[PDB]
């Protein structure tokens, strides 16, 4: 049994720098794509 | 809401068992204790989850659920084993533990 | 060896309140459930009050539901409870419990009892 | 086949429905007695 109080569990990323790891990766997907499109992210769809 | 009805004060007399029945609505979701507590004591847990004892107890105590109506089997008597009997039997949709009435036990 | 003993106080007119305490110098009090029930010398048993072993929960019944509460202090083996509006009187005595699961219901029973009942009357 | 029942109010709504405390029959050493069980699993584990 569990003694305490029940939380979920769950993870923590800083979001000032998670905003720059995006900014480095889109300027590098501009060279695979063309330059001028504007870049949309999203969830995953779904399956197992 | 939903009662929980047994029978008052039934009384045998030295016939070495009893059976203080129960019952009610949805049995099939845990009748689950009697509790016998004598006058100006402590209630005592007596049989839990309708099969099973706790360790200090003898085994004159004996429940079984039947159907949707539960009931305690004693088989034997006692000058000390005089006393009172109540199911526990609910716990759902409202309030989780639920008592219901009473049962006085004599012998003669 | 695992008893509970009780403080109670009574004879409080029907404007006031009351506070009641659980201790517990017996079992390793920090994982299981206390609960409370009632009884008037009378009619039979009414549950009240449960709560869980981290003091996050606290349900009611529907008699009392909203207008008392529930305290409870580990760490030195407390539980207290505080009756506040105290109605026109059910007279009634109180137990303490103990629930050998924690944290929650949906099958619940009661190992040990403490029989400290000391008793709200409200008399002249 | 095990019987199972959720758990308390836990009107937090995050871990509503999750536990699933639940109870077996399960051999014991000797080989004609039955050992009664209780234990819980997490809601990805069992299906009705
Ligand atoms: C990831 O991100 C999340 C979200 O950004 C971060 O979550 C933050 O986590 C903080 C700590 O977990 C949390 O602070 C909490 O705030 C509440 C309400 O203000 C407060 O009650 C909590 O108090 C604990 O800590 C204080 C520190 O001053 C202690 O004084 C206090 O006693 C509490 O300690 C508890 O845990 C101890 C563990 O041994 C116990 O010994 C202690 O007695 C106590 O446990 C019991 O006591 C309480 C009172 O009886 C009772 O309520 C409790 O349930 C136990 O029964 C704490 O300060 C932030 O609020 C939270 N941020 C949110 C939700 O936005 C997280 O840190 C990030 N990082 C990681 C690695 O996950
Ligand atoms: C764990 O093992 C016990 C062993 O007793 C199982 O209890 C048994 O369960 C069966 C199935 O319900 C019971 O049979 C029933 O008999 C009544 C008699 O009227 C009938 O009306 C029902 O339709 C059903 O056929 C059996 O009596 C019962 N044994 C005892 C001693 O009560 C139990 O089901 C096993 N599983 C779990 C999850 O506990
Ligand atoms: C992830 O956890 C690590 C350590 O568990 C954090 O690193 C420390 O963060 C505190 C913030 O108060 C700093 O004072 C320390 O200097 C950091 N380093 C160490 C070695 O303790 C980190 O900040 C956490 N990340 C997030 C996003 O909360
Ligand atoms: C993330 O960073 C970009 C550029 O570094 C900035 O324009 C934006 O405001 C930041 N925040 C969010 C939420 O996108
Ligand atoms: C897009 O950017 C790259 C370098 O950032 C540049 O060489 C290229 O000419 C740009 N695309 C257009 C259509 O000008």
């Amino acid at each position: 049994d569990i003694i305490g109080d029940i939380r979920m569990a769950h993870c923590n990323v800083s979001k000032a720098t998670w905003n720059e790891t995006l900014g480095k990766v889109v300027k590098q997907l501009r060279k695979h794509f063309g330059n001028n499109t504007i870049i949309r992210f999203a969830q995953s769809s779904g399956g197992d | 809401q939903t009662v929980v009805t047994q029978p008052r004060s039934v009384s045998v007399s030295q016939g070495q068992t009893a059976r203080i029945t129960c019952g009610g609505d949805n049995i099939g979701s845990e009748a689950v204790q009697w509790y016998q507590q004598k006058p100006a004591q402590a209630p005592v847990l007596v049989i839990y989850d309708d099969s099973e004892r706790p360790s200090g107890i003898p085994d004159r105590f004996s429940g079984s659920k039947s159907g949707n109506t539960a009931t305690l089997t004693i088989s034997g008597v006692e000058a000390g084993d005089e006393a009172d009997y109540y199911c526990q039997v609910w716990d759902s949709s409202s309030d989780h533990p639920l008592f219901g009435g009473g049962t006085r036990l004599t012998v003669l | 060896e695992v008893q509970l003993v009780e403080t109670g106080g009574g004879l409080v007119q029907p404007g006031g309140s009351l506070k009641l305490s659980c201790a517990a110098s017996g079992f390793t009090f920090s994982s299981y459930g206390m609960n409370w029930v009632r009884q008037a010398p009378g009619k039979g048993l009414e549950w009240v009050s449960g709560i869980n072993s981290g003091g996050g929960t606290k349900y009611y019944a529907d008699s009392v539901k909203g207008r008392f509460t529930i305290s409870r202090d580990n760490s030195k083996n407390t539980l207290s409870l505080q009756m506040n509006s105290l109605r026109a009187e059910d007279t009634a005595v109180y137990y303490c419990a103990k629930s050998p699961w924690g944290q929650s219901t949906s099958f619940e029973y009661f190992e040990f009892w403490g029989q400290g009942a000391l008793v709200t009357v409200s008399s002249a | 086949t095990l019987q199972c029942t959720n758990y308390a109010p836990n009107l937090l709504s995050n871990m509503r429905g999750e536990l699933k405390q639940c109870s077996f029959n399960m051999t014991t050493e000797l080989r004609d007695k039955k050992q009664k069980v209780y234990s819980l699993f997490y809601r990805l584990d069992v299906v009705q």
